[PDB]
């Protein structure tokens, strides 16, 4: 409100009146989550690959330990 | 009548779909429109 | 027995204010009584007399119905290539050597993880099917997009949405009137066919009776979902002031109490049904 | 009295009653009763007027008006599942 | 609003042929209308 | 026999572990969901 | 490795198999349950 308005204090009182009566919350729900159009097993195909990396990597390490093992002589 | 200034920010104040076939403060809808109506109610004034 | 001329139930055109359909045939004296799935409405009750209703229903939603699956088809392959790749590394190693031994350890952790994933995901999958639903509630269906939904061209379902001042139904009517291409169908069969041919992109709003009926009919690919939107009933309608009204009414509730109406319902719905067994 | 007999017979007594009262008590303290199976028949409650009453037809029209306006459903929810203590 | 005198819904005794309860209050003019969980029956529809 | 009792205790341990992993993963696949990384303002 | 001892190993194996499977299953169920929202949390329910 323009400061010094004859409307300032009753408008303020009206705002908190509406807040306490649940009006403001109801309106918020009305325009936000009531008109909302988006409100809210199959298989994981990618995750297992992460284990494959540790598998193949370990196999690589094993390959190395194999070579050096046969390399001792 | 009390002149209320507001801004066309959705969903606070929006043009009604049929705003062309409508006039006055029936052109607008939104949170702040309903809020304007409630404030008008509890303060007892007409608004534009 | 005669079939209504224009194949309509009855309504007044908002311009001509003339009644069409069976109600029209009653009001204008083309028929002596109407025995059909005629829903009792306020405006219909204003121009004809309804007997006590002989069957209860409500507007409801119809949708299209919806071992190596837990593990992706690509991974079953990957398990095999890893199998031969480990057997080939072990083949390259050939009691036992320690390196060859650690190979078995890593492979063991791998298959442990695989079988654990299969078990867990299968546990979800089995828990999920009973639990899982695309959309249960009517409001949720309204909220969902890309799944268009519609009613018959004429009748109480459409008029219910047109008159309803209740939030969700008002929103749905506001949607249907502007929907493009049109979401309205001319016959129930047309609506159900649209459900089957939209592959889940179209839901059909129709009275619970027809829904329950089609749910039991070939090829049993449609399903009634959620509860009902409202609750009303079909009644036998007489032109008001008819000499047949009160005895017909008395006969209807007589048949209801003698178990005749329930008997006929079971006869035509769940006795000739070709399939309501849900198993969680 | 019937429901009390159900609670105090410890499973030795079953009570046959209209679905409405059953559904109501199922939601009420101490929530120790249960509706089982389907229904035996299907009927409805109605407002009754002396035949030939000047009140009959407007009351009837009022009832179905209230039904279509969602009033009856809203009231049902009000007294059954809103005040329900175990819902 | 009044509570039915004998606290009954209604039936006819097959001897006295008198209606009791709310139906009884309606038929015999003790009340103008009945608004209650009154189940619709054949015999009741015959008298009210 | 010490090595045997060790192998027994460790076997029970890994049994509990893999059972817990399997169970919790089952709960994790049956319920919840993750889509966004939840990036902090400062991180952004 | 007496045959009786063998059938013992088989039956005991089936037994512990059932046990660990049940523990895993039930623990999974319990954890799934916890994921479901508590009745207490809702106000109307409280
Ligand atoms: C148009 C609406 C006022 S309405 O459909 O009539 N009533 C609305 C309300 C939700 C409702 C809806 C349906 C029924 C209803 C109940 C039972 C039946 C059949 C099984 C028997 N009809 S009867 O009247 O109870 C019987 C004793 C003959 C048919 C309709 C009763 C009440
Ligand atoms: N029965 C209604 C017409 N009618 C028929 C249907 F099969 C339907 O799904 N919806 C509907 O309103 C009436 O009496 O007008
Ligand atoms: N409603 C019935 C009376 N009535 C009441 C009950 F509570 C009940 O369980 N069964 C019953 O027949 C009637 O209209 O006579």
């Amino acid at each position: 409100t323009p400061k010094g308005s004859s409307l300032g204090t009753p408008v303020n009182l009206a705002v908190l009146k509406l807040s306490e009566q649940g009006v403001l919350d109801k309106l918020k729900n009305k325009w936000w989550y009531d008109k909302g159009e988006c409100g809210a097993s199959a298989l994981s195909l990618s995750n297992v690959a992460g284990v494959f990396y540790i598998l193949v990597g370990g196999l690589g390490l094993a390959m190395l330990v194999a070579l050096i093992e046969f390399a001792y002589k | 009548t009390v002149v209320v200034t507001t801004i066309l920010e959705s969903p606070y104040v929006m043009m009604k779909k049929n705003h062309e076939m409508l006039e006055g403060n029936e052109r607008y809808e939104g949170y702040c429109v309903d809020l304007a109506a409630e404030i008008a109610k509890h303060c007892g004034f007409k608004y534009k | 027995l005669t079939i209504v001329g224009d194949g309509k139930y009855g309504a007044r055109d908002a311009d001509t204010k003339i009644w069409n359909g069976m109600v029209g045939e009653l009001v204008y004296g083309k028929a002596d009584i109407a025995i059909a799935p005629l829903t009792i409405t306020l405006v219909r009750e204003e121009v004809i007399d309804f007997s006590k209703p002989f069957m209860s229903l409500g507007i409801s939603i119809m949708i299209k119905k919806p071992f190596l699956d837990p593990l992706a088809y690509e991974i079953w392959m990957a398990i095999v290539f890893a199998y031969i790749l480990v057997s080939v590394v072990l083949f390259l190693v050939s009691p036992r050597s320690l390196s060859a031994r650690i190979v078995a350890g890593v492979w063991w952790f791998f298959t442990l993880i695989i079988i654990s994933s299969y078990t867990a995901n299968l546990a979800a999958f089995l828990t999920v099917e009973r639990m899982v639903s695309p959309i249960e509630s009517a409001e949720d269906l309204s909220k969902q997009t890309e799944i268009a939904y519609g009613t018959l061209d004429s009748g109480s379902t459409k008029e219910f949405f047109r008159r309803s001042k209740i939030a969700v139904f008002d929103k749905m009517w506001t949607y249907m009137r502007s929907a493009e291409p049109s979401v309205f169908v001319r016959t129930t069969a047309e609506g159900v066919a649209r459900v089957r041919k939209s592959k889940g992109k179209y839901a059909y709003l129709l009275e619970s009776t027809m829904n329950e009926y089609i749910e039991q009919r070939k090829p049993c690919d449609t399903m009634k979902v959620g509860g009902n939107l409202d609750s009303k009933g079909y009644g036998i309608a007489t032109p008001k002031g008819s000499s047949l009204g009160t005895p017909v009414n008395l006969a209807v509730l007589k048949l209801s109490e003698q178990g005749v109406l329930d008997k006929l319902k079971n006869k035509w719905w769940y006795d000739k049904g070709e399939c309501g067994s849900k198993e969680k | 009295e019937g429901v009390a007999r159900v609670r105090k017979s410890k499973g030795k007594y079953a009570y046959l009653l209209e679905s409405t009262m059953n559904e109501y008590i199922e939601q009420r303290k101490p929530c120790d009763t249960m509706k089982v199976g389907g229904n035996l028949d299907s009927k409805g409650y109605g407002i009754a007027t002396p035949k030939g009453s000047s009140l009959g037809t407007p009351v009837n029209l009022a009832v179905l008006k209230l039904s279509e306006q969602g009033v009856l459903d809203k009231l049902k929810n009000k007294w059954w599942y809103d005040k329900g203590e175990c819902g």
